[PDB]
């Protein structure tokens, strides 16, 4: 009985692109460039694209990359909700306890959807 | 010499097999044997490996198998035509497969199995149709009539 | 000598076509598209960026728009007309500088900027590379034969969502007056990933072991 | 007790049983034989005939949550969310080799009950993740947690 | 509270919130399960021992015979279409002087719940599921049961929709016994097949009991 | 995408499972007494015909009921129904090491029609 | 039966994939060694009675020419007073350690231990043993043959 | 190709002879002795015991003395004149009865009554047999095809010191009037170990898989 | 440095353990006595299986006299003691042993040093 | 912090679950031993240079009183001629075997080997060693203290 | 008390009882060990930096050079023939603008104890012993040390009777410094080679410290 | 029983040292500083101090460090034979196939007794 719509994505993104096709659907962003945010350790049962190594760490937002449904929802066919994605820069020393002070300027940049962020 | 050095390097790799360890087999232990640490580790999302300790390896390139190229095309075409989105694929392919298959099988092996999986899970084909197609395909190969671009028919 | 993988590949493809999920034409079209992919467009973008500060600014701020300049439109170049399903349409170009050096990885899998760079290296997909680079970049880079001053900021970019990256290395010395073709020629796939830097006279990735396929393309 | 230490010893030495332990890190296709292919693609629940040791079988008290999980799974079937076969396939096979033997019997039942809700989209994974947070906060705030913990 | 209790609560509330099933449904099922036990099956065996006609019915149509002891595989369960997991095809395996049965479900823990109750922890173990089908004589010996080498030991693997209960042969020293007396020695273990009924024995052999973190 | 949560109940209430599938498999391909061999069909993703039975020959002792194969039922496909048979195997035909001393031991289990071929 | 052979091969192969919590040990500190572990590590390797093991279809094995020669050598060494059988058992079944005890073959341990007694009681220097091994290998490679193992 | 074991065997033997630890003649003499060993003498001891109640008493009380009757003097038959170094000189005969049945093992290694029974079976030396027999004798014996009444006393004998055992099973039914030769013929090696019982018509150990040697004796 | 004639000179024409006869003196225990196995340290070597430690059995025979293996295996034969064949009830060794097979036993030999009256 | 600690515990914990083809070895036949395995099994345990290993945050470790005493005992035994340092290394870092070599602590091997040299060179019988261990345990149990480790 | 302490007591008492060594000998060795430390080696480096002729002696004959800092490898130890385990063949490895040394003992933990003191726990680890010889650049980076790619990094594996100490290059910013000021920045880690001397840094880099159950 | 000479080592090394006490006992050295030598893969059964990672590799002798019995003999109480020990320098690329040409000058120095050396 279950019928899957195999044309929805194409009709929506054709000539526009992904994630361009979700532009403006997230509304106003909760955070902006320069903000210091800490990664909330939300439950990761079954799926997540916010690496375990970033949980509880604080970084700096350097760019609002695009709007898109969270992978946690998109990966299960749920695209009704769209949110802002942020590119965040972490100091390596804040992720790995053993990082050497000799390489004090090393960093790691990665993207995280708004749901995982909270003001530092 | 080259022969000696090859045996040396073969030795350095072989001894890893004998690395002593406290090997505790798990046979459906009771809930009282599961700590929170173990629970989080067992319910982990397999693809999240960043930060795990690993050894240095002499990285190599690998030629693309014809079946890998065809698998890649099949997976993108299925997404192209709305059978799934790439994220649904990643979740099923890199996570749903579970820890053992995730690291025990080849990269493209997981892509292929998961392409077959999406067909069944979304009922585009019954598992019976898949099993039956595999039986027929095997016969096709064994009989000598060839298998697409993988094996030509037997001649004279 | 047909493997279980080849048997299953045929089974899946035939079933998908029989059920009309995608056509035989779609499959051929995708394979042909993939066959046109490679690192040349990306190398060309780096060369152009080195030869035009204004284009470089564009690259840094809008990788998608800048990509059009090298013939790669992330939305319309792919057969879908909405970008490839797995690479999406949000390319960002990471510009190295005398105080910043980038190296890219996808700890969760093997996300790669295929449209402009081609297919990913076998090692890039490895659990090993994916586990270690984010934590021990200095060490992994040294293994690749790359070392930077301790004061230089090494930035590891983990493409874990819809953004794909290519690295714009600093232009090496010994290339004054070089043309666009000359510069593009030394920007290899490895330089674009970040595990190597462009060097005059070096026009191919560092040689490393090659594991042979049973039935290669 | 000397006998206690003796039996503890007999069980502990098994941890040290020598073996050729070959870690597998996404091996190339050329490293997969048909024998390995069949072993990796097997359905985990099919264990009949596998060699195993003798163990002093024991009974196990029922956990309150195990009782509730069982009722939840049968109620979901009763009300048409799934049939028992769909549950068995998802619970005893789809979970994979590692979870299948590393986690508890009812632990898989529970994980799979949560899985069917998400897979058939009766709840989004976000709603599940949020509910988990809610349960934890409920406990932390001291509001209790069903019959497991009083307020 | 454990991670399991947290998730159980989450799943239950979510299911009810979405209207997949009601709080009452859940309560009704737990109550039904609570009533389940071996008594009905024991009585069925005792009745068969005393009624040649009923025994034949048991052997040919377990579902029909089950009604005689108050358990209707279709209507007793809350669904009125049988429990979703035990189905409605009970078969009774009758031992004889030359045949003795023992049951297992190698693929999981299929058990005739409606007429027998919940399955033992060991019955669900990977160990029992791996060994019984291949080394039944050895496993049974471990349980303290041994039969003549010429007797046919038959292992029944409940892998589809059929559930089994074993009707052991009536033991000696029970002459004149009433139905309830006979049913009294037909324990759960006898109905599984890892033990045989014996006068004076009215409970399963004592074995270690692993305690739950939060039982009752 | 909508899932029918009333189908099963409407079909099985007052009848039972597998009773609700009675007569839907048509004529059985095999009958009691028939010697059959178990085909080693692909077990990818799911199967309820244990590996230890593959390639072995046994004797059908009963046509237990009709029902969709588990391979289909577990993925929500119940359009096809087939006969299920209870088959008895001699232990020595399954396990090479089985002792001749216990020459009469057997193993009985159920297998849907799709796995059977005349021995 | 080809299918049956594949079935049994399968039943044996899946054992390799049996899940476990595999804890590698790399010279842990004394604080990581409990009394139970101390007793297990300092155990006498040959004492296995009572340990749980699986059922195996027992097989007979043809004697290798070298196994017969090894047996004779060990008994002759004892006959002529180089050692007593008890000294042999201790060195052969215990001193070899856990890994070699179960990883190498029965007679492989007998042979290794025969070589050991020569060196430990200084009837031959380790250097003489190493040299003799080299000579034996060269003998084989030169086409000169090797006793009743390889004709010239 | 010769194995590492064959290379080492030659090395050890030559060094021992060269250093005068034992002679080339000693080694040949020992192999000759080993070649004369087998289960026949032990089978005759059992047959004679069945046919002579007094000899049976002697077997049960003094195995060493009883062994002389079958041409096996534990002290003087071996080349040493003080018994074999490893088997020693204390043979004990375990007499089964209607209420007692013995089975032998050596959990610590593979001690065996070589002088009167020959070389030990491969499985007898296995860690598996040595681990399980002492604890699950009923189960292991059943695997071998042997089962006894639950009331009968199964006694496992673990030869862990200098004593070596041979099992004297009860005389089976159906052998009335049988001569010594006929009775001995059905007392196989396995019967003398205890994993089997003598049966009329069965004159060889139960057939089981045989692992072939790379270079058999 | 090593005496390679001692054993032969001592055991020739006599045998082992016969050559140690009478060297242990008076036996501390006799047939019929109930003894428990002391769990003596087993570092480096022992022939008294771990599975017997702390278990009680019945002495059914004084088999012979001989230096303990713990000493003999290291070239120390100055001390000779009595060896006893002891019978244990299977249920006293293995907790899970079935009462159905209540008569099953295990017999093995242990030197005097591991024995204490039960 | 508490989150980071849980993150790090997780990263270390999942290594226990790393999939592998785990082949238990139970005294395999000579035909199962290849030259490569023969060399690996008969290797000298202490020769680990070049073996692949992971990065670990190196730590300093506080010296145990028994470790200092063990060190002193081993150097005193060499000083007074019971053995040379090389004999110790061979017995301590090689003869102990693969399992004990990496499963037990560094100084644990030193101690075991110090006890070993006393027995192997017959300065004490194993019986004396066993009885002495019993003595130390009773000394503790009787409340008489144990050297500087436990006051009476 | 642990099993290790029980065995340590047993071994020591037996050795003394058998006259292998005396109670006095044992105390004598422990006292000697207590006199050891990294300062002598650090002073040798400082002296070499301030005297070209002495530096030459250090490079050619470490044993003779060591006498200048009071450590005679032969007569300083209680034995009067060098410690049994460290021997008497010290070699000093001189770093230069084009050469940087780091030491390891892949076979165990050979260390120049007489002039440097006791070895670090990590130095004795299988990990350090496996990796340094093969990935020195990577391991050193972990320790926070990096050198130009053209500089020759030389790993010294002390596998026989020679023991080494590294004489690092004198760092900038120490003009006019006294022998004591220079020696002060030549830490144990600098003498091993996993670090280089730096003005203001007078102790080894802080690392996690595993506590002992019963420390000295 | 055997008697062990516990005074031999001390009488020989007191006031002299180890390996100084073996000086001159090896005779003429077979090789000299500057010589290129390959490491023979001699059997390593029971004991060796010539690491497996050096077998078959070629290096340069940079010094004749001292004379001493080989550890293979000393560790078993056999000191009647004394031989020359050499400190050899290996190019890292000759030991590890993966070593990077970027670090072309890296080396490894270790000691090997004469018995393991052959002219390269
Ligand atoms: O790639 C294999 C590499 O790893 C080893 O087996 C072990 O470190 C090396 O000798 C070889 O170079
Ligand atoms: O898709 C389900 C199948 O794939 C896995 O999850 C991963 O290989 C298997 O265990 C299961 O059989
Ligand atoms: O004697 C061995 C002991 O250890 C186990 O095998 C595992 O814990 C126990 O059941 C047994 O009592
Ligand atoms: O190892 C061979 C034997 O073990 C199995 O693979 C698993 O129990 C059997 O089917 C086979 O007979
Ligand atoms: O073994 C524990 C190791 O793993 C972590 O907990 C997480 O990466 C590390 O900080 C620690 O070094
Ligand atoms: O099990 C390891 C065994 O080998 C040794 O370390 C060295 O011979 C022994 O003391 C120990 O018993
Ligand atoms: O005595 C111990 C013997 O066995 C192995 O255990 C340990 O390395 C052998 O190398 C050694 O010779």
């Amino acid at each position: 009985k279950p019928v899957w719509d195999r044309t929805h994505h194409a009709k929506m993104a054709t000539g526009i692109g992904d994630p361009q096709c979700f532009k403006g659907m997230a509304g106003k962003s909760k955070f902006n460039v320069g903000d210091r945010v800490r990664i909330k350790d939300l439950p990761d049962l079954f799926y997540t694209r916010t690496m375990t190594y970033t949980r509880g760490a604080t970084g700096t937002i350097v760019r609002l990359v695009y709007e898109s449904p969270a992978a946690e929802d998109e990966a299960f066919g749920n695209e009704e909700n769209v949110e802002w994605f942020y590119s965040i820069v972490f100091a390596q020393k804040d992720l790995w306890p053993e990082y050497s002070d000799t390489f004090a300027n090393d960093t790691l940049e990665t993207e995280i959807p708004e749901r995982y962020l909270e003001k530092a | 010499s080259s022969s000696i050095r090859e045996e040396v390097h073969r030795h350095l790799g072989t001894v890893a097999l004998m690395q002593p360890a406290l090997h505790q087999q798990t046979h459906a232990p009771a809930p009282t044997e599961i700590t929170h640490t173990l629970f989080r580790a067992y319910t982990r999302v397999p693809h999240d490996v960043g930060g795990e300790a690993d050894v240095p390896i002499e990285y190599h390139e690998k030629e693309e198998e014809i079946w890998e190229l065809n698998t890649f095309a099949t997976c993108e075409c299925l997404a192209w035509r709305g059978v799934w989105t790439a994220e649904e694929r990643r979740r099923k392919q890199n996570c749903d497969v579970g820890q053992t298959v995730y690291l025990g099988m080849p990269y493209y092996g997981r892509w292929l199995l998961t392409a077959a999986r999406i067909l069944v899970d979304k009922q585009f084909v019954t598992l019976t149709e898949l099993h039956n197609k595999i039986v027929e395909m095997r016969e096709r190969v064994a009989s000598g009539q060839g298998l697409g671009e993988y094996l030509p028919p037997k001649a004279k | 000598e047909v493997s279980d993988f080849e048997i299953l590949e045929m089974a899946v493809r035939e079933l998908a076509i029989e059920k009309g999920l995608f056509s035989a034409e779609d499959h051929r079209v995708w394979k042909d598209y993939v066959h046109t992919l490679g690192p040349l467009p990306a190398a060309r973008l780096v060369a152009k960026a080195w030869l035009d500060p204004e284009y470089k600014k564009l690259c840094i701020e809008d990788g998608v728009e800048a990509s059009k300049a090298v013939g790669v439109n992330w939305v319309t170049s792919p057969p879908t007309q909405f970008g490839t399903p797995s690479d999406y349409c949000n390319l960002r170009v990471l510009a190295d500088s005398p105080t910043l050096k980038h190296v890219v990885v996808c700890t969760l899998c093997s996300c790669y900027p295929r449209p402009i760079l081609g297919q990913s290296p076998e090692w890039y997909r490895s659990p090993n590379y994916r586990r270690r680079l984010v934590r021990w970049p200095r060490q992994v880079l040294a293994e690749f034969g790359l070392q930077l001053p301790s004061e230089v900021q090494i930035r590891v970019a983990d493409s874990n969502q819809k953004t794909r990256y290519i690295v714009m290395p600093v232009r090496p010395e010994g290339t004054d007056g070089w043309t666009e073709d000359q510069l593009a020629e030394i920007v290899t796939r490895d330089c674009l990933i970040g595990v190597a830097v462009p060097k005059p006279g070096i026009t191919v990735n560092a040689k490393r072991p090659v594991l042979k396929a049973n039935r290669p393309v």
